């Protein structure tokens, strides 16, 4: 009893310190004097729950809560440790009975609604932490997340007070030394000073290094040349999204395309083999695949890397899922680069570089980046276009004037079936006339058909992918058939402008929606394409829309569609409307392999540039806004200017190809000449300095 | 997509 509290308490003392054995030695002592203490097995039980010792803490959970049925807060921090262990119901579970127990338990009701938006149930989600912050008006984490529910469905009520008390809750936690409740990856959303948006990323930096100060792991001894690994330079590249992810629809080709007499290249995999074909190609083509899912232990994994001798650690995750920056805080490499995946800085000294470009991040702002930067030549940014849709290289169309982006056909047979047909015209683009043959193709889509056989050759469906060929409708898999896509299909008007943007809707802001409606507002031949992403943004969306004098009519929504459909569909817009809040990244790439112009404007976070940087790469600076005045004149000069439009659209269509941006190859061997750039320079015995020339 | 799974950039948890 007496005994027993004095022991808590020291172990309390101890956990304080840092000292965290010794507070688990002393948590066990005070159990071993007073075994029915709910206090001590409800503390070991979150000591055990930092240490990542997630089965041995909910031992102590369980116990906690016999000894103390009323013990809400351990339910909570129980559920908490099941969340964590991938147990959904059963962590909810665990928030309902806390909440049951205690309805006016705060904590649990924001937890209770993280379950709800992890699990895409927003409109539960937003509800829950209004409850919360009902019961605890103030609460940072509660409403930094109700903050991004918001966002998420683009519900803007009271959205420029909303900012401003983002901010100075940041503002706040980061002067008393305490975590943010703005997640990094999130921070570009908010008008945060970039001074801010580094210091948040620092602190979850600092988590890392809190977490493997207690390894007591001395510092790496590092390679001073490439002896040992016969001239080649060793290099890991670390990602949990190495399987069906963007990141591996950008740059699965990569490992395969660095040159074996000088480079040895080494996949570090966070996540367990997935069974797709994105796996396969990185896991066959890299001269070394390592699984690292099944080594939970951030000291055993770091071990195995050092092992491998790896000059240079690539982090492709950052603060993102999966992501396990331990491994880097641990620095088993001496040289430490983020690279493609993660869009803004780690804000973290164990990482020494940023792969970035010069239109990406200019010189004038590396103050916003806590590592040095590292200049691609033309852009960072990279995507397997052209490896995994070679189908929408060329296209032909059927003309029921002559459009490219109403009726269209795209094949990997595409010209043996054009020369089927009698009739076909050249204007380089195809066009078949209005005949027998089109009269079938447009009855096969208005019946929802999934397919038809036209001269032998297989024509289908472009709704109907995931029917055909799932794994072409995935990417994983080029299609062997012939595709028709058609405004039809979508209810996208025959005879208007279609501008689009496939993004989150998350990306969109009030400023943004106001300038799209003063676009559709000069073009009174146009639409507005979306997607319900999810849906339950659309009616916030129109509800805007409709405040600012556009009727339901001007915008479109489409659902989320498969990959390759997605990318496909990109062919039936005229123009893109980018994000300026935060840029549309792979989405961009998308868009532009297409062949669609695409408006932006650059703003100075790295995540509200890339889109220029591509633009850049691609060739068409004047698709490139200083303001929202020039965007709105770009946009509209697209849409009414008709001979313009042409042009651009032709630029694009050819430049995908001419141009270094889907060049993998290219890209590979720029990323090889910065490798050995950064290598020499620190075998040269120098620390860390940008890279931008 | 509504009867499958669209991958995207997910914060980590914290
Ligand atoms: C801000 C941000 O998170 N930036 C990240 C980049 O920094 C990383 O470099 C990119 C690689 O990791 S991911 C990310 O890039 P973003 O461009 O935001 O894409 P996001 O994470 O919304 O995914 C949309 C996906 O759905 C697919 N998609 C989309 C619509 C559709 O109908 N069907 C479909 O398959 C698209 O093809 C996409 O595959």
């Amino acid at each position: 009893p007496t005994h027993a509290d004095s022991l808590n308490n020291l172990a309390n003392i101890k956990r304080e310190q840092g000292n965290i054995e010794e507070a688990v030695r002393l948590y066990r002592k005070a159990l071993e004097v007073f075994p029915e203490f709910a206090a001590a097995h409800s503390n070991l039980a979150s000591v055990l729950q930092q240490q990542g010792k997630l089965q041995e803490a909910l031992m102590h959970y369980k116990e906690a809560i016999r000894i103390s049925p009323t013990f809400a807060d351990a339910y909570s921090n129980m559920g908490n440790t099941l969340k964590e262990m991938q147990d959904v119901q059963g962590a909810l579970q665990c928030y309902t009975r806390a909440i049951q127990i205690n309805p006016a338990f705060a904590d649990a009701h924001s937890n209770l609604a993280s379950i709800h938006k992890d699990s895409g149930n927003i409109p539960e989600a937003i509800a829950s932490y209004r409850t919360a912050l009902k019961l605890k008006p103030d609460f940072p984490d509660a409403y930094c997340n109700l903050a991004h529910c918001l966002q998420i469905v683009c519900d803007w009520t009271d959205y420029d007070e909303r900012m401003k008390k983002l901010v100075s809750i940041v503002a706040d936690q980061l002067e008393k030394n305490r975590l943010p409740s703005v997640h990094p990856h999130h921070s570009m959303l908010y008008p945060l000073s970039h001074g801010f948006r580094k210091a948040i990323a620092e602190r979850h930096g600092n988590l890392c290094l809190d977490k493997i100060n207690v390894l007591h792991k001395p510092p790496y001894e590092h390679p001073k040349d490439l002896k040992l690994s016969d001239g080649r330079l060793r290099v890991g590249y670390v990602s949990s999204d190495f399987g069906n992810h963007p990141t591996s629809h950008l740059m699965q080709s990569i490992p395969g395309m660095h040159n074996p007499d000088k480079f040895e290249v080494f996949c570090y995999a966070l996540s367990p083999d997935d069974g797709t074909n994105f796996r396969v190609k990185v896991m066959a083509e890299a001269n070394h695949f390592i699984d690292l899912s099944q080594i939970p232990c951030n000291g055993k994994a770091a071990d195995r890397i050092h092992q491998d001798g790896i000059h240079i650690l690539v982090n492709m995750n950052g603060y993102t899922k999966g992501a396990r920056n331990e491994l880097f805080a641990l620095r088993p490499a001496p040289i430490q680069a983020m690279w493609l995946g993660y869009p803004g800085t780690s804000g973290a000294l164990f990482m020494d570089y940023i792969i970035t470009d010069q239109e990406t991040s200019p010189a004038e702002v590396a103050e916003q980046y806590s590592e040095k930067l590292a200049y691609m030549p033309h852009t960072f940014f990279i995507g397997d276009h052209a490896n995994m849709f070679p189908h929408l290289k060329k296209k032909a169309v059927i003309d029921f004037h002559i459009y490219d982006n109403r009726i269209v056909l795209n094949g990997i047979d595409l010209k043996a079936f054009l020369d089927s047909l009698p009739d076909v015209k050249i204007v380089n683009m195809p066009v078949i006339p209005m005949n027998t043959i089109a009269e079938a193709v447009i009855e096969m889509i208005n019946r929802g058909q999934i397919q038809i056989t036209i001269n032998g050759f297989s024509i289908s469906n472009g709704l109907a992918t995931t029917q055909i060929n799932n794994k072409a409708a995935t990417g994983e898999e080029v299609p062997r058939t012939i595709i028709v896509t058609t405004r039809s299909q979508y209810g996208l008007p025959e005879d208007a402008i279609v501008y689009c943007n496939f993004n989150q809707l998350y990306k969109i802001d009030p400023s943004t929606l106001q300038m799209w409606a003063n676009i559709l507002k000069r073009v009174p031949n146009s639409v507005l394409w979306l997607l319900r992403f999810p849906a339950v943004g659309e009616p916030n969306i129109q509800q805007y829309a409709q405040n600012m004098g556009l009727p339901q009519n001007r915008i479109i929504f489409s659902p989320v569609a498969p990959k390759e459909e997605h990318v496909r569909r990109g062919q039936l817009a005229d123009v893109c409307l980018d994000t300026p809040l935060c840029n549309g990244h792979t989405t961009g790439m998308d868009v532009l392999w297409a062949g669609t112009p695409m408006v932006t404007m650059p703003g100075e976070t790295l995540a509200s540039r890339v889109a220029a940087s591509q633009l850049t790469c691609l060739g068409c600076l004047e698709l490139i806004a200083k303001n929202r005045q020039e965007y709105e004149d770009i946009a509209v000069k697209l849409g009414t200017d008709l001979e313009y439009l042409k042009k651009v659209r032709g630029k694009v269509w050819k430049q995908r190809i001419s141009s270094p941006l889907f060049n993998t190859k290219q890209y590979t061997m720029e990323l090889e000449r910065l490798y050995l750039q950064m290598w020499e320079h620190y075998a040269a015995g120098n620390k860390p300095d940008h890279m931008i020339k | 997509y509504p009867g499958g799974s669209t991958p995207v950039s997910s914060a980590n948890m914290m």
